[PDB]
DNA sequence: CGTACGTGCGTTTAAGCGGTGCTAGAGCTGTCTACGACCAATTGAGCGGCCTCGGCACCGGGATGCGTTTTTTTTTTCGCAGCGGTAC
DNA sequence: CGCTGCGAAAAAAAAAACGCATCCCGGTGCCGAGGCCGCTCAATTGGTCGTAGACAGCTCTAGCACCGCTTAAACGCACGTACGCGCTG
């Protein structure tokens, strides 16, 4: 379906929160939203291009950290 | 130490300052603690008595609208 | 009156929980769906390990939240409290991930 | 008499300088700094003049670049002259200090 | 001991002036110069490390080129 | 509205240049030593099942402090009529 | 009359009352840490081989001083203008 607006305006409101904002413009969620397509784009991508290249159907765990690592954004916790 | 009434307080400072576009509201608070006595209010109450002149017709307001603005005297 | 806290108020109570707390700020499933669907432009019919979806909600978040801080910065920088869109964009900008 | 208003000279060297590839640092002092700086680390070094030379180029690279990310933070806060705290947000966002 | 100060008003100007700045703070060119000490430290302290472990008295312009690679601040035409 | 840059013309400097002279130090060659790869065999360190019990999240129920309103007061700040002393 | 005193009157400001959210207390109850059981494969031993790297020097580069001529920058100061900065509505 069109699941980007399942991103609700109080969640990305919560980010902003924990990101230390008191005040949000109308315009931030749809931006936001935008963003966060774009972040899940790239590193999805090279997730399923290392989840191709092993030959399998199902995206593993270190599939992302990998990607994760590539795109400059290391992970702790899921493994590697 | 005498701070008079915002019907004739401080203008001396107003007068003693002949302009084209008139006084300002900055230009004015400097002038009533340069020579005169006033409380910390002293602004808002200036402000309060250029807007009593301003809806009256008892001191003209050159541009820009309520305290903001120059504002000259009756004639 | 009916009580009422002050535009603001509210918000830095909130920001004091949020920066307190770990758990993550998105709900799971609408997450996952939209993880699904951008997987769908790149193969069909894929399956995920439930750790790699997560393992993308930690990823996701922690990066927005940075952005913000980084954002909420630039917004502070133009003598504001709100942040808009040129804020992100100049975050992004410098950040280098946009040209 | 010939004078122009401040800034016109500006966005011409502006233009002068953003057309060229010259080094806009003189030579010398920035040698000699490099060496007081490599003193701090090791005693009675010597240097390729090309290594000198490729410390030269990534200096000039990153502050100009810098600039260019300094003047963006000025602009934003609708301003049109750089500030230290202008440099200060850039770094803060590229990464170069908390 | 003090040839930062080398690193002239006019000299900062022109690195600006190629930039795109257009007016320049006073303040501006000590924080400049001192930028650009941090960058100088921090390069050649990884540079001549490179030159230590190689047992030599002399920096070569590779030691600057694998720590300028190092920084993630890499160069061409230098060896690379 | 205040002021701190920008231009430009005038003094101060020292970078740049081209060439010369001395020498550390780069960087190679050959020799030979010590150190590490390879193999085999022998082990116990370290891993995937089990089975608690206790540290942690939780919950409801007062208790401390924190923000809101709005009530009472303290302090300042004009303005109107009601004084005590001048003046005559 | 002026002075003054008072009596507001005006904010200040305080205080205090209210009510709301954040903390913490103490007994549940649940699950995952933490600790045993065997057991298996990866680390150790010891010992053979052969070559990477330590050294002892041999070369010739290229990097560090010195040195005036020639400028183009730097320094610098003075004047003035455009910009940054702050207040209000
Ligand atoms: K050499
Ligand atoms: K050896």
């Amino acid at each position: 379906r069109d699941n980007i607006q399942g991103i609700t305006k109080p969640a990305i409101r919560r980010l902003a929160r924990r990101g230390g904002v008191k005040r949000i413009s109308g315009l931030i969620y749809e931006e936001t939203r935008g963003v966060l397509k774009v972040f899940l784009e790239n590193v999805i991508r090279d997730a399923v291009t290392y989840t191709e290249h092993a030959k399998r159907k199902t995206v593993t765990a270190m599939d992302v950290v990998y990607a994760l690592k590539r795109q400059g954004r290391t992970l702790y916790g899921f493994g590697g | 130490t005498d701070h008079p009434k915002y019907s004739d307080m401080i203008v001396a400072a107003i007068q003693a300052e002949k302009n084209r576009a008139g006084s300002s509201r900055q230009s004015i608070q400097k002038y009533i603690k340069s020579h005169y006595k006033v409380g910390e209010n002293a602004d808002s109450q200036i402000k309060l008595s250029i807007k009593r002149l301003v809806t009256t017709g008892v001191l003209k307001q050159t541009k820009g609208v309520g305290a903001s603005g120059s504002f000259r005297l009756a004639k | 009156k009916p009580h009422r806290y002050r535009p603001g108020t509210v918000a830095l109570r909130e920001i004091r929980r949020y920066q307190k707390s770990t758990e993550l700020l998105i709900r799971k499933l609408p997450f996952q769906r939209l993880v699904r669907e951008i997987a769908q432009d790149f193969k069909t019919d894929l399956r995920f390990q439930s750790s790699a979806v997560m393992a993308l909600q930690e990823a996701c978040e922690a990066y927005l939240v940075g952005l913000f801080e980084d954002t909420n910065l630039c917004a502070i920088h133009a003598k504001r409290v709100t942040i808009m869109p040129k804020d992100i964009q100049l975050a992004r900008r410098i950040r280098g991930e946009r040209a």
